[PDB]
RNA sequence: UAUCUGGUUGAUCCUGCCAGUAGUCAUAUGCUUGUCUCAAAGAUUAAGCCAUGCAUGUCUAAGUAUAAGCAAUUUAUACAGUGAAACUGCGAAUGGCUCAUUAAAUCAGUUAUCGUUUAUUUGAUAGUUCCUUUACUACAUGGUAUAACUGUGGUAAUUCUAGAGCUAAUACAUGCUUAAAAUCUCGACCCUUUGGAAGAGAUGUAUUUAUUAGAUAAAAAAUCAAUGUCUUCGGACUCUUUGAUGAUUCAUAAUAACUUUUCGAAUCGCAUGGCCUUGUGCUGGCGAUGGUUCAUUCAAAUUUCUGCCCUAUCAACUUUCGAUGGUAGGAUAGUGGCCUACCAUGGUUUCAACGGGUAACGGGGAAUAAGGGUUCGAUUCCGGAGAGGGAGCCUGAGAAACG
RNA sequence: CCGGUUGGCCGGUCGGAUUUCCAACGGGGCCUUUCCUUCUGGCUAACCUUGAGCUUGGCGAACCAGGACUUUUACUUUGAAAAAAUUAGAGUGUUCAAAGCAGGCGUAUUGCUCGAAUAUAUUAGCAUGGAAUAAUAGAAUAGGACGUUUGGUUCUAUUUU
RNA sequence: GAAUUUGGACAAACUUGGUCAUUUAGAGGAACUAAAAGUCGUAACAAGGUUUCCGUAGGUGAACCUGCGGAAGGAUCAUU
RNA sequence: AUCCGUAACUUCGGGAUAAGGAUUGGCUCUAAGGGUCGGGUACGAUCAACUUAGAACUGGUACGGACAAGGGGAAUCUGACU
RNA sequence: AAAAAAAAAAA
């Protein structure tokens, strides 16, 4: 009150973040940035809870000190910098390329790739319009401006980037039987490759998709991100690929693989 | 409604930055700015036509729809481009198992465009506030 | 884990209650108490009072350092290692505590901002500022304080202070330096009729007002007011440019002026490199800091719909002096009776208004349960409110702030 | 007529599964007088489209675009949303258990790896299928519906001339 | 560019009354409950010794009496 | 004099100018309230009054400025009243 | 179809 808040409490973020309910009261505010405080993964947590390469807020300030980590190519010295969905993490040592995605259970996973896909990255267009002196521009989730696109681009639609520059290599359209990957939901997690959508002119553009296994689902075109087309992506997928298989299915397989 | 003389009050009541040159010499006699407020409703001829002005009407003055669509019917029309609509429902009460009849009185404002009484059935779409009591406006009615 | 028992009678069967029984992260208490783990805890009555001591301060390579501080660089004679104090910038509005107020108010879930502000982040983003703008100018770069400190003192005492002497900045404070083209205006002069001209000035962004475009379902012809693109001047005519939203006077752009005139880097560290007409010549990297606008993020403020305990031994309430609405204006960051002026007489109510009470902050949830349910919820999370009671206000992005 | 779930010999695999099967069970479509909204467009779709046994050419939704329109609810199905913690609850060594969301597996020399689900979460509000039940409206001093027609009145207007 | 200053809105706090609400004394009065082997009688329970009861009005030391109308919970389910 | 506020009790008519309070000048302005005439088979021209409300300005906080002009309340005995 | 009142309580 009287202003923002700093602090964040335990209980209070995220469960996708899997910190403890024990281990002190609090967990750490995500600073500003792109991404939204509800769905960022930040660094100490990437790293303390999933990779396990730090014990401490402690030993992660003197790696960000020394200036290993980059994102998007930058260095983003900061122990909560916002990391969100699609976003590249780059450690020069241990020559390491992770892409902050989601498996079927909402969580970020740990997807190691390659130089060649850390050079790129997607983006969801959230607007486009007219800056100053009749210049187009767009914005995307993650925050970012980009200038003179192809004025074929419209909303919603997504945009593959060069990474060093800001700069846009392709894009994809909002069409039926296109890739479509969630963000935020019941349904996160998934791909489906769109059947259709729905206008409902006055709020909130619904949309059904089907996975490969034909399990239909309906989702809102806030949640939805579009990656490819019927079959091949643009990006590489981690196990299970959006599939959001039944538990009894799930258990099945781990006593097959036990 | 009833056109009103519409140049009743002290201030001139014109549209704001609609301004007709006389200098040029027309049909068309005055310019008269509308629009279409979406979501399937009809600006009507009566709008588009008449010289009321209402700074306060969806479809000629600057405001704008958004939010929820509520439908409702006329008790009271005594006021001056405004009324209240009774919004009739159920509620349900668990422990019973069953509902009880209720409402809501709503304060509406409502444009020259149209012509109203009571017991008229309307539907009315949400605006900003227009007054102390009134987040809504007239957008079409159902009956005569 | 869908259970009953004793008691009205001389005895009987019923109603009906009393007592009994079980449990309570519901408290207090008596007696007792050897171990391991986990762990509530001045809320209830007095949101009553408070001794004392702590609880918000803070630096790097990178704003200012002659400490008459420490060190020794020895690369250094301007500085250049460390480094108290003080200036500056940020923060101190987060957090933490309590539940007194508060009954459509809070709050929950659910909408909206086409009705608004937003430090910080993150990503983008100023060639246009020499003003008779041909000596008017520092642009290898303009000026003045002032702390800290020296020393003189006041006070009984306070995180009290004055006078006197210096000195710095990302402190204050002005102020220049870069294209070109194109379009407008005026316009000398040649003068023509087809009529043309040299030359001058203006043209960033920001604020304010006004005006214009910001669109379009379909196809052809008749002439003309004037010829327009060029002509084989018959008239070939196309080319013509328009994004978004469900929807705008949207975005954005353009003309005319306005503004006491904003912003457009007089900043700092590390590296010190290339070209030579070898001059302290011209170029040149990786950063930190700072700045306009847009967007984003952190939010904030208002806000739609539905829902809240008990009371009729409260039934009519509001409206003088704002109550419901309208118009215009002021104020607001912004909508709006938020306030003012004028006008109309409206608005709520037996579907319980208004009023009163609460031993009432609301929820998420807790206890107990066959099921339905009843009771509770100050309290480990969210949202509110408050700092002994009230009102007010500077600072700032942000407070009606209370360490 | 179509095709789904259970079944059922077969087990043609070695107490797991097939396919042709008698039945039931639920869904979709067609015709029975049964519009069960269509205007403009394109995929023309499934196409009389047939080239010799895989070819040169049917009807707009099955793909969208926009349009005129478009009786109202209630109820119900599904879906989303209902912050976490709590609640029930899967797995798992806290030495059991309350707890917790960890852990387990190797040649332990270099390392590999499952995870941290799921369900409810009123009512209101959103979207969707149904269309019984209960209400609502329609054409009766017909200013009523179709509409190839027939004047006409008003409104708007691109392409070109 | 300080002291100071006019007017304005916000308006604490005080003074006086007005009202509401909650407790609190109060001579005396009139009830209720309980205790008591008190006094006066015996109104009611049986046809309770005048059958009870209701409403109403009046009266009397007290229960209670009486008048009008009603009821059976009566002491009559009954006289072709 | 204008505005506000008005108890018990009551024969419901009163009590009640209850009680109790505020304001009141002058000057300059504003607003509202009217009449008579004009219209083929919405107005306009003219005329003239005193009433009410409000806003600035001003004064040695004064203003029903002299005159004029009620003291009130709680209770009792008594007679109803004029 | 004159009259005929009262009997502490406890079990």
């Amino acid at each position: 009150a009287r202003g923002p808040k700093k602090h964040l409490k335990r209980l209070a973020a995220p469960h996708h973040w899997l910190l403890d309910k024990l281990s002190g009261c609090y967990a750490p505010r995500p600073s500003a940035g792109p991404h939204k405080l509800r769905e960022s993964l930040p660094l100490i947590v990437f790293l303390r809870n999933r990779l396990k390469y730090a014990l401490n807020g402690r030993e992660v300030k003197a790696i960000l000190m020394q200036r290993h980590v980059k994102v998007d190519g930058k260095v983003r010295t900061d122990t909560t910098y916002p990391a969100g969905f699609m976003d590249v993490i780059t450690l020069d040592a241990t020559n390491e390329n992770f892409r902050l995605v989601y498996d079927v259970k909402g969580r970020f996973a740990v997807h190691r790739i390659t130089d060649e896909e850390a050079s790129y990255k997607l983006g969801k267009v959230k607007k486009v319009q007219l800056g100053k002196k009749g210049v187009p521009y767009v914005v995307t989730h993650d925050g970012r401006t980009i200038r003179y696109p192809d004025p074929n681009i419209k909303v919603n639609d997504t945009v593959k980037i060069d990474l060093a520059s800001g700069k846009i290599t392709d894009f994809i359209k909002f069409d039926a039987g296109k890739l479509v990957y969630v963000t935020g939901g019941r349904n996160l997690g998934r791909i489906g490759t769109i059947v259709h959508k729905e206008r409902h002119d006055g709020g909130f553009d619904l949309v059904h998709i089907k996975d490969s296994l034909d399990n239909t689902f309906v989702t809102r075109l806030n949640n939805v991100f579009v990656i490819g087309e019927q079959g091949k992506p643009y990006i590489s997928l981690p196990k299970g690929k959006g599939i959001k298989l039944s538990i009894a299915e799930e258990r099945d397989r781990r006593r097959a693989q036990q | 409604s009833t056109e009103l003389t519409v140049q009743s009050e002290r201030a001139f009541q014109k549209q704001p930055h609609i301004f007709n040159n006389p200098k040029v010499k027309t049909s068309k006699r005055t310019k008269r700015w509308y629009k279409n407020a979406g979501l399937g409703f009809k600006t009507p001829k009566t709008a588009i036509e008449g010289s009321y002005i209402d700074k306060k009407c969806p479809f000629t003055g600057l405001v704008s729809i958004r939010g929820k669509i509520l439908t409702g019917t006329v008790v009271s029309t005594k006021m001056h481009r405004t009324i209240v609509i009774r919004r009739a429902y159920l509620h349900y009460i668990p422990k019973y198992n069953r509902y009880e009849k209720r409402h809501k009185n709503v304060p509406v404002h409502v444009s020259p465009a149209f012509r109203v009484q009571v017991g008229d059935i309307v539907t009315v779409g949400q605006c900003r506030p227009i007054s102390k009591t009134v987040r809504f406006n007239v957008v079409k009615v159902s009956a005569a």
